[PDB]
């Protein structure tokens, strides 16, 4: 494994979708989705999934904050390999309290530029998630023989945001409604890759907190 | 005052260690410009401590909020930070003297600060008194039995309605029974309760018979 030159035909189906890499990224990199708003985000990639024919379904616990999961059916008999990365990004429409810079292009937009894609929205974390989107697209398309479903999981508060004090429900949670919520109720698989910004290094430990007042 | 500082990191990328007054955490270098604040203070109402014949006057200073970055988002550390501080100004200080003095504190410490005045009123000392002021005494000694002492200085040296008074032209002074809630004192006795209504009344009776 990985198949013969199964893989030959997929490398050169990637190939032929630059452009749609491109724009996948950086139309779902212009989209407005801090933490608490990723609904939007959300609604795109629903959409493309179901153009694409993923079956998507929105899994969430708020109507306009929602995890997004879709399959790719393989042929059974096969372990089951989860791709994720989350819909929300850094910058609300004013963090003035926390950076003194709260409103430069870099932090709200992104745009396609020489062979770049520019925007912190890019970086963390649709230009990977456009990674895996086009991952599956071209398995699909190029007829990939796959015993394993391949879950597309799309998740909404990753960001380390938390209700406090007065600031509770709704406009402050993250964690709690994102990726565990989409696993605890279908989005399950025998792996998972989290798609992140790693610069093609791999990592299988990660920290907890704890918060104190 | 705001302090700034940064530039901001993710928790897990947070530079360490670092000298306090180099934190790129706002937070971290207001907690010792706060140090030299309170220092700067207690001189404060020294130097400004001024005698007048309506009372000795004792500004104090002292800081009343603390906010920087905001408690439902603090995985990375903010840039800035802010006090505010509530300034006593005798009458004779003007607002901007001790806008400088607080730059100067903010300076010496080698910090970069933004000091933003959001108020400012002026405190007067009564002109022209002196009829109000013998009403008040001939009552107070009749009705409660001595003359009447000097005020204890924090009940010079705070906001009275006084103030817009004597601003306005119209002289006023401040005179009631039982010790002061920002003291603080927490009930009245009734029976001075009544004095009091009785100096009032015989004020009222002498002064507004006496001719303007
Ligand atoms: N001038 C005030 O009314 C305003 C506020 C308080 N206080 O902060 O307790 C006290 C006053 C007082 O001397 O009664
Ligand atoms: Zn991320």
């Amino acid at each position: 494994m990985a198949g013969s030159n199964d893989v030959a035909k997929v490398m050169k189906t990637l190939d032929g979708m630059r452009e749609g890499l491109i724009q996948t990224a950086v139309e779902l990199g212009s989209i407005e989705a801090p933490t608490g708003r990723e609904g939007a985000a959300g609604d795109y990639v629903y959409e493309w999934m179901a153009r694409n024919g993923f079956g998507p379904e929105r899994v969430g616990v708020f109507d306009d904050r929602f995890n997004v999961v879709g399959r790719l059916r393989g042929t059974g008999g096969g372990a089951s390999l989860s791709f994720n990365s989350h819909l929300d990004t850094i910058m609300a429409r004013e963090d003035t309290a926390r950076f003194a810079d709260a409103n430069d292009r870099i932090y709200h937009e992104a745009w396609h530029e020489e062979g770049r894609i520019y925007g912190y929205s890019v970086v963390n974390c649709k230009g990977p998630m456009a990674c895996w989107l086009i991952a599956a697209k071209a398995l699909k398309e190029a007829g990939a023989a796959l015993k394993g479903d391949v879950v597309l999981t799309a998740v909404c508060g990753e960001i380390d945001c938390e209700p406090v004090d007065e600031f509770q429900g709704h406009d402050y949670l993250a964690e709690d409604i994102g990726a565990r919520y989409a696993i605890s109720h279908g989005a399950i698989s025998d792996y998972a890759l989290v798609a992140e910004a790693t610069n093609f290094k791999p990592a299988w430990v990660e920290a907890g907190k704890v918060f104190l007042k | 005052v705001t302090v700034f500082a940064g530039p901001s990191r993710y928790t897990p990328y947070v530079p360490r260690p670092v000298a306090a007054l180099d934190s790129p955490n706002a937070i971290v270098r207001m907690a010792k410009l706060v140090e030299a604040l309170e220092e700067w203070a207690d001189n404060y109402e020294k130097r400004y401590t001024r005698e007048y014949g309506g009372g000795t006057v004792v500004p104090k200073v002292a800081i009343g909020a603390i906010r920087g970055g905001v408690p439902y988002k603090i995985y990375a550390f903010p840039e800035l930070c802010s006090i505010y501080m509530d300034i006593r100004l005798n009458p004779d200080t003007n607002p901007l003297v001790v806008q400088r003095e607080v730059e100067a504190v903010v300076s010496k410490l080698g910090l970069k600060a933004e000091v933003k005045p959001f108020l400012f009123r002026r405190g007067y000392e009564a002109q022209g008194i002196e009829p109000l002021q013998n009403a008040l005494e001939v009552a107070h000694r009749e009705v409660v039995g001595r003359p009447t002492e000097r005020p204890g200085s924090p009940e010079c040296s705070m906001w009275r309605d006084t103030n817009p008074y004597n601003e306005l032209g119209i002289p006023s002074l401040t005179y009631g029974c039982g010790g002061g809630a920002g003291g603080g004192n927490t009930y009245f006795l009734v029976d001075d309760m009544l004095k009091a209504a009785k100096v009032y009344a015989m004020t009222a009776m002498d002064l507004c018979n006496r001719t303007p």
